[PDB]
């Protein structure tokens, strides 16, 4: 024909005019990843690969189905715990071995949690025996546990 | 829309399978092919030398007029399912100005 | 070669050896650029100084064989229904077939015997009727073409004395378009000379080559856009 | 080709577009171009000079099929309504057709007999009215263009002692329009040649693509701008 | 076409297809464009030099139609009112049409019969008088012109013993405006040569098409302002 | 030269890349631009101005061995299961065979004997048709072409008082494709023409070479895409 | 005066209505027109692909 | 015709002398507004 122009992908740009758009940008974009992620592919547009479903064993190796909507979570060193509304209110403490969680059911019970006041955690770890875990929800009184 | 792209699966090159749409549009036009390739019939989209080259679209009004405009939105895409890693560089546009 | 060739070989030729690389061409348009090459390539190789080596209809063996499937050979009907005016006194009108692009031969039966007709020029047939006779030589008759209304009127000066009784007339006859797919599927009502359906080339296979590659020509101008390549290429549309 | 292929394939060759969205290029200047090439296409072919071949009207085969659809044959209507003054004492004031574009044989039927009308310069007319007869010769009448009104008035100096009967004109008839569709629909009262409606065109399909070919010639040049290109394009104008 | 029809139609040529990318004409500006546009294509078609073909008023069918519409026969007046001196002693000098472009030919009636004039130019009037005789031939007469009063007078050297009864001019009457709108209507007083109001052209519909490419070609020219395209589009003036 | 060299050495000479995974140029394009080559490579090589050298079917012997392949003899068929009409009162209607290309000899063999067939033009019919005697010379006999459908038809003018027993024809076949490898293996339903499995080359090896370096100039020049290398090897498609 | 713009209502365009009015002055002129666009005839605004 | 000149507006400016005006800039605006707000006409001018 008469002309060409070249399109390379820095990023992604919206909120500018048509008109005067970058070439250097994309408008918009999917499930795209511009980094250099388990290949050496930076500054060129590349796939977002998937997820891979973890099974919750319980340390007897049984599924643990979770109840309901979660509120929060917390990772204090490697423990994972969540703190999920449903049928009951339950804690959860989930530790990732090779190919699956270990879990288990810290409590079950009826400590007042809504969807409305989601959790916000702070967890230390001050020994091996002693690993606290502080939240609050903007409803009811500050807890701990370990 | 001459463009270089690479979809791969394990360590396996796919060379016939790369993007599976083209929407392109502006104010007042937009088209839309499947970008198929057929090795001896032409078809929207052909490889040759390791370069992907696809006709751009034509307006869905009408199915004849080009897409003639002073700018114009240009989308690549996979819409069929399919797990491949696919690495795209970078694309040109030849117009006629 | 098939419809299905035409169109597949066009992008071997136009589409950068079939890589999308050119700007990319419909079949409707296609089948427009493969009509008009078909009309410019006979026009060019009928007039000897419209190709490139100066041989027109029957020069050499290939220039037959070029036009060999257009000839035809049909009767012209007396146009009696119309009580139309003449420009000669002894003019009998006959009207040619519909389907006519050149006449290169033409011959009358008459009670005398057969005459072969001379198409005469208006500077002739003044020349020849400012003369005492102001007839044909014994072995011809001469032929003016005169008011028509969606056909072709001839009149046919036939010495007097002399009844018409035939009129046959060996003419080229105009191609049929040249069509790659069923044009109404996917563009609504265009047609290329009045069919929209998938029509074949009604030549010698010999030319297909031509047809095709003044279509490739074509289209790469017409699609180069420039005023310059358009006027050039428009040069052998005649 | 009919109407909507004249802007079907007029759109293919030239890469308008049909919507209106974008107004692309629209049916009334697609008309206008394809009147103005299709009289510029007329007159390049009648005059020999005009085109690339050198073949003016009855030259070639091709020629003789171009100008068919435009033969017409029609008399002279006297002018005895106005008393206008002659040039000549014996000349008889006649009409012409008013749809008239070029004259190529005329004649004069009279009580000594058919007589070709030989039209005569205003050279030609001062040289031979210095000698002493001042009258045609025997089987030939002059012919010079008079006093006209919205129309063509003609002198027909015949030899005296004689009358006029008839006058026949075969000329070739002035073309209408190309019209794509109907101007009023859009077009508040736009015209083109006083017409409006759908106006098919009226020539043999032989040169369709001739006009086709300079009206796309055109509409590139136009589109220019350039003046060189609107000089060299308006060579062809004759 | 109508005055609308060269409006609309310059602008489809001039105005880059009617799309506002070139200057912009007012009504008045096209009017004047396309008066010296007319007044050019008559001056260039008339003398053969002028043109690009070599052929002048009657050297084609063509050319003869062209001027069809301005061709006029008119009788000159004997000029007795104002005692003037001519140059020759049997001098009879007349009055020429008012509307007068050019002359093609004249003729006079004299009590010996009628004698076609012969335009005599000043070298050969030295010549013919510096001989003993000192008459025109026994067929023609001499016209040479003489002091003109914001008209045309020529003095009629007939032959002595002779007495002038007529003197007929069959001349080329100089065309009217083209004007395609009231210009008092927007433009104060302008005129284009006297007349203010809507003027149509007076001419045989078959140089329209020349008439307005001639007149987008000096738009084009005056717009683009260079003194090269000026004074090259300068040449076709005369 | 076989299928599989074509192929090898057009790579070698192109400079392609055999692998799928880069598509490389594939064997339908190659097959395609062979063909295209081997009959650009006839027409030009028959007829003298088309080559290099200037020299034609059977001017040295190089160009008599490069045709040799393709020279065949075959006989006419008559014609009499239609009934259609002919141009000539004594012309009797044979069909010519199918794979025909050029014809170069024809000869009719007669009660009288044995005459060659002189294929006589459009204007020398109507010339030697127009006076006394009107038939050929003692040892040759006429040919025109007919009306053909999907063939073609050839009127034997011959002399009255005549019979025809046979018609052989020496004429050029047609040649057959090159197709490097079975078309339908990959490309689904393509063809070249009408061939869609392995075709070897049919002519002599001494222009196989020739076939090849056309082949490869019309793969540069089509990938190049340029309109102006297209029109300079379009030159040579005749 | 080449111009780009594009006039909407709800998410449909309107290729007809842009602008109504051009003023242009200077020191010592000063001209004005309304923009309108009539396909057939000549019109101060015009627009094309 | 012989030349052009493109104009952008990233802005209004006054006070400054109309020969040596800067092209990039509008003289004088009403009602318009040069930041993309509800779409992405940012350096374009859109309406209030």
């Amino acid at each position: 024909a008469l002309k060409k122009e070249q399109h390379f992908f820095k990023g992604m740009q919206r909120d500018l005019s048509v008109s005067k758009f970058n070439p250097e940008y994309a408008f918009d974009a999917q499930n795209i990843r511009i980094t250099a992620r388990e290949h050496d592919t930076l500054l060129s547009v590349s796939n977002e690969k998937g997820n891979k479903e973890i099974p919750l064993q319980s340390p007897s190796g049984d599924p643990v189905v979770i109840d309901g909507v979660l509120l929060g979570q917390n990772v204090l060193n490697n423990y994972v715990t969540l703190f999920t509304k449903g049928t009951n209110d339950n804690i959860y403490r989930l530790e990732n071995k090779g190919t699956y969680f270990e879990t288990l059911i810290l409590f079950s019970g009826n400590l007042n949690f809504s969807t409305d006041y989601p959790i916000e955690s702070i967890s230390v770890y001050e020994n091996n025996n002693i690993q606290k875990v502080y939240w609050v929800d903007g409803l009811n009184q500050a807890r701990v546990i370990n | 829309v001459e463009f270089r792209a690479d979809s791969w699966d394990s360590d396996n090159l796919i060379s016939n399978k790369t993007f599976d749409t083209l929407d392109v549009w502006n104010e007042y036009q937009h088209g839309t092919t499947p970008l198929t390739n057929l090795l001896g019939h032409p078809s929207p989209l052909k490889k040759k030398f390791r370069i992907w080259r696809a006709n751009i679209p034509r307006a869905i009004a009408n199915n004849r007029d080009r897409i003639r405009n002073t700018w114009a939105y240009i989308k690549l895409g996979m819409n069929t399912p399919n797990t491949y890693r696919t690495e795209f560089h970078d694309a040109i546009i030849h117009y006629f100005a | 070669m098939n419809v299905n060739e035409f169109s597949n070989e066009f992008d071997v030729l136009y589409n950068n050896i079939m890589s999308n690389a050119a700007p990319g061409l419909n079949e409707y348009e296609k089948s427009v650029l493969l009509t008009k090459a078909q009309e410019e390539i006979v026009k060019n190789y009928f007039e000897p100084a419209g190709n490139k080596y100066g041989k027109g209809l029957d020069d050499s063996p290939k220039r037959q064989i070029d036009f060999s499937e257009l000839i035809k050979v049909g009767e012209g009907v007396l146009n009696t229904s119309a009580p139309t005016i003449t420009f000669d006194k002894r003019a009998k009108v006959y009207d040619l077939p519909a389907d006519l692009f050149l006449v290169i031969n033409e011959a009358v039966d008459t009670n005398a015997g057969t005459k072969q007709i001379v198409p005469i020029s208006y500077s002739d047939y003044t020349r020849l009727m400012s003369r005492p006779y102001k007839e044909p030589v014994k072995y011809q008759a001469w032929r003016i073409i005169t008011t028509s209304i969606n056909n072709i009127s001839v009149e046919l000066i036939v010495n007097s004395n002399e009844t018409i009784t035939d009129y046959k007339v060996r003419y080229i006859r105009r191609p049929a378009p040249i069509i790659t797919t069923n044009l109404s599927s996917e563009y609504g009502d265009v047609t290329i000379n009045g069919v929209s359906t998938v029509s074949e080339c009604e030549l010698n296979p010999i030319i297909h080559s031509e047809i095709l590659q003044r279509a490739v020509e074509l289209a790469k101008a017409a699609y180069q856009g420039d005023l310059q390549a358009s006027v050039e290429l428009g040069q052998r549309s005649e």
